[PDB]
């Protein structure tokens, strides 16, 4: 019904390695070794023809042929009721199982080099309990397991992309009819070698919303293949020498329903990146690149990206980048929402969306006089002021925040890019209010600040205790 | 005539035929016609009284990669049920090894012979049969096996029902209603010459006479 | 992992082509070198090519953007998606006056050079309404070459003269904007029609000045400049009759009014006890989530059948 987890030792790069699984797996890192020892240590397990060959001195460890190789694979046979293939995996297996255990079982593979020989002989055992397992029958070449699984393997290599979509055409309308009496499992490696990017779109909704592919694994390079993701594991191979492996389950809620498509997009490039730095809108966007082009023009090539959040909340990206061991970074600011209804009354928005990645959630609402005779700059003060006394009164939750890469502003980032070059803005919004012109315009107006700076004011910016962010992004 | 009413029949059914009428040709062909229309992975049991008969159904069907079981229907149990299935059920100290002169007259001697000596047990009796008492007391016990057999076959082929005892007939009508797996039976209502072996005739004449989830032909070819 | 070898490959051929061949001719023909390589390793590779001496002659077939971010001062050649071969080229260049944005429009501008028609928004709210629409009505409008471009706060001329030259069909969407002048007050801008008249050839028009008398403000005041927007609007008719036949669509004020005068009965009811185009215009990013999360299929076909958001009809074919 589920593949649940597997464990490799002693195999090529591999040492000790724990992954969990599902039905539906994407692999993807910088490692690129890795990666295809996973799929290979799969097919040494899973296929016949390249488990028909022995282990060689290279597929040990270090080449320490005094190790042993040992490879395992967890099932959960929960849904026997309501699932075909159960029956199918239970009708080859008789004696094997236990009633205790009639929910798991396992397909292991050991191997022991022979030195005199010079040769590394494999040899398959299952069972329910995973300190008695016996070895899977079979006659001549053919083994008991070999009646169960099909393992397809799909390689683009070893207008031409409508050859390679014809390609999975006629797979996913062969595999079915040939082979109804069987669990399949694709392999697909790099799909995306020379492929148009609306191809790779159309193959991730193929992949990802078609009931033909119930069981998969993918490497890939390409975030046009994951726009449509969900319901998936998603693996990440830390790029070092030794490998380690992070794995997450992605799924989207149904109150993220509506823009579904924006969250994918904005996330896909931020699975092949180190270190994410999450922010509201494309002024922010326009005057970090500026800041950092002046400053760290490489950021981009060491692994840094800026991903723009929007009007949601930060638990779905800090969820999957934490899980998957990537480094996030937010800078946020004080925000006051009136109420939908009744008048004089405000939400504390930028507290309360910085308060729910701490566990904490959500707080008390906050109503302010503003008399009607009062209105426009007096009204924002009034309101600033108001934000003032709110940041002072919660220090404590603030210090809390800064130790989990959390930066709230006290009011905007605005008065921020004032307390450092308040002077340069001056100078450039001539005869009148830097902040408030800053804000009438926010996409024109940043153009104007941002043609008008040197290298002395961004160096400024990235030097100042209020843009601390910016140095954790490019690594100090 | 009737022989094409029954190949286009998929369920429970019954053929009451005479000696003479040709029941190894309608099997053969039930059973061929049965495996060419599924295409799902679930197999067929033939089980029989003689080996002769087994061999000869072998034989006619051919060679396949699918498994499906032909034999006697003391092999059987001893394949699919007992063998597996013995130490699941009651403990690990019960034997799976058994190579069947060492018969008794109680079924806890019985149990007693299985573990303590080794070999199946028997019963002096031959109106009570140890063998079909034992399985499916253990398919009463053990969950695994009920669902192997259930998960195994979809149909399950009967012939020469009237040389059947009590036991038989209630493991077969146990799988047939717990388990929800299809029967095929064949027979002669006056061919039980065998009686001196336990054979109850009662059990055809009152499944002819009282089921109705069974469809019934005769055949007189 | 092995696009560290790739990348020492490019090394030695940099090096080796260099002390070698310092009297002859060298021209590289580089293949699809995004095979099995990293995107941060693309991003380097595209900063060699396009900020290197060593490649002063190439050609370079590509399937990449991410190769496409540091591109200045080359051709675009774009083969058309037929079976009898047709080509359109393009002479790149980055202006000065866009120098400080250069990182922005790259970025950008990939992604839509690997397309068939390109619709040019503004800010994520329209992306936000938009996707949310086409997602109800056409899912699959990106699968058949489509494609949606935020522009920001800068003119339209360096995307469009791109697009047309390499024979891809642009649609803008735009609306009246009035820009307060910096210093001097009373006087504003004529910003959407500037914009929009640069792409015509003629440029630039005289400003106008507005009372605004100071005891009146907030909603007082964007109500007397939503006025002056309509009379421009109607002023200039034959105008805005040109930019029709060009695939330019201004709107008489904002894009809020125009879904307003589509959906205003599905907007009252899911912004109780307000009005929808002020409520609307408080949070431009969270509002809008909030109304595309209580929007159905009868809205977005609305929405999609309306003359106001003929764009969209373009974007997808018809």
């Amino acid at each position: 019904m589920k593949f649940s987890n597997i464990t490799i030792k002693n195999f090529r790069n591999f040492e000790k390695v724990n992954i969990n699984l599902d039905n539906k797996n994407v692999i993807f890192g910088m490692n690129d070794i890795g990666k295809t020892n996973f799929l290979y240590a799969l097919r040494f397990l899973l296929d016949k023809e390249i488990r028909k060959f022995g282990f060689n001195k290279s597929d040990y460890h270090k080449h320490d042929t005094s190790k042993k190789i040992e490879i395992i694979l967890t099932l959960d046979l929960s849904n026997y009721e309501k699932d075909e293939d159960t029956k199918k995996l239970i009708s080859v297996v008789k004696g094997a199982r236990t009633s205790a255990n009639a929910d798991v079982f396992y397909i292991a593979l050991e191997s022991k080099y022979d030195d005199k020989e010079l040769y590394g002989n494999i040899i398959l055992k299952w069972g329910s309990e995973l300190d008695n397992l016996i070895d899977i029958p079979g006659r001549g070449n053919i083994n008991a397991l070999d009646n169960v699984f099909k393992v397809i393997y799909i390689n683009p290599l070893v207008g031409d992309g409508r050859r390679k979509m014809l390609s999975y055409s006629i797979y996913n309308y062969l595999a079915k009819k040939k082979y109804e009496d069987k669990i399949v499992i694709y392999l697909i490696e790099e799909p995306e070698i020379s492929l148009h990017r609306s191809m790779q779109i159309a193959l991730s909704k193929q992949l990802f919303e078609q009931s033909t592919y119930k069981y998969f694994f993918l490497s890939t390079h390409s975030p046009e293949l994951l726009y449509e993701m969900d319901n998936t594991r998603l693996i990440r191979v830390h790029s070092t020498e030794k490998v380690v492996c992070s794995s997450h389950m992605y799924n989207v809620e149904e109150a993220y329903g509506s823009v579904k498509k924006k969250l994918n997009k904005a996330l896909s490039s931020a699975l092949f990146a180190e270190r994410v730095l999450l922010i509201e809108g494309p002024s922010e966007k326009i005057l970090f690149e500026k800041v950092l082009d002046e400053v760290e023009p490489e950021y981009e090539l060491n692994g840094g990206f800026l991903l723009e959040v929007g009007g949601t909340y930060f638990n779905h990206y800090v969820c999957t980048l934490n899980d998957l061991g990537i480094t996030h970074i937010i800078k946020t600011d004080n925000d006051l929402k009136s109420k939908k209804g009744k008048k004089g009354v405000y939400e504390l928005l930028g507290l309360n969306r910085c308060l729910n990645l701490l566990g904490r959630e959500n707080l008390d609402e906050i109503t302010i006089d503003i008399p009607e005779d009062i209105k426009g700059k007096k009204k924002k003060e009034r309101l600033n002021e108001r934000k003032k006394e709110i940041f002072k009164q919660y220090k404590n939750e603030v210090g809390e925040f800064l130790g989990e890469r959390i930066y709230l502003s006290e009011i905007d980032l605005e008065n921020d890019l004032y307390s450092a070059i308040g002077e340069s803005m001056k100078r450039i919004f001539e005869n009148e209010d830097p902040v408030h012109y800053l804000q009438k315009s926010k996409l024109f107006n940043m153009v104007e600040l941002v043609n008008n700076l040197s290298t002395k004011d961004c160096f400024d910016v990235f030097e100042h205790e209020k843009f601390a962010c910016l140095k954790e992004l490019v690594g100090s | 005539m009737s022989r094409e009413q029954i190949i286009k029949d998929g369920g429970n059914i019954l053929v009451t035929a005479g000696a003479g009428s040709g029941k190894t040709t309608i099997l053969v062909s039930k059973i061929e016609a049965d495996l060419k229309e599924n295409k799902t992975h679930y197999s067929i049991a033939a089980v029989t009284f003689t080996n002769k008969a087994a061999k000869e159904i072998e034989g006619r069907l051919g060679y396949s990669s699918r498994g499906n079981f032909i034999g006697t229907n003391d092999g059987f149990v001893e394949s699919e049920i007992i063998r597996p299935f013995i130490k699941d059920a009651f403990g690990n100290d019960y034997p799976d090894n058994f190579t069947a002169d060492n018969q008794f007259a109680s079924y806890d001697k019985g149990l007693q012979v299985l573990k303590y000596q080794n070999i199946l047990g028997t019963y002096s009796n031959p109106k009570k049969n140890f063998k079909f008492q034992l399985a499916l007391d253990i398919l009463k016990k053990s969950l695994v096996a009920r669902q192997y057999i259930f998960s195994k076959y979809f149909k399950i082929f009967i012939d020469e029902y009237q040389d059947s005892d009590k036991d038989m007939h209630n493991l077969f009508m146990y799988l047939k209603d717990q388990l929800k797996i299809k029967l095929f039976i064949v027979g002669d209502p006056k061919q039980s010459i065998y009686i001196w072996r336990g054979a109850e005739p009662e059990n055809f004449n009152g499944l002819i006479e009282n089921s109705t989830d069974f469809n019934k032909y005769h055949l007189t070819s």
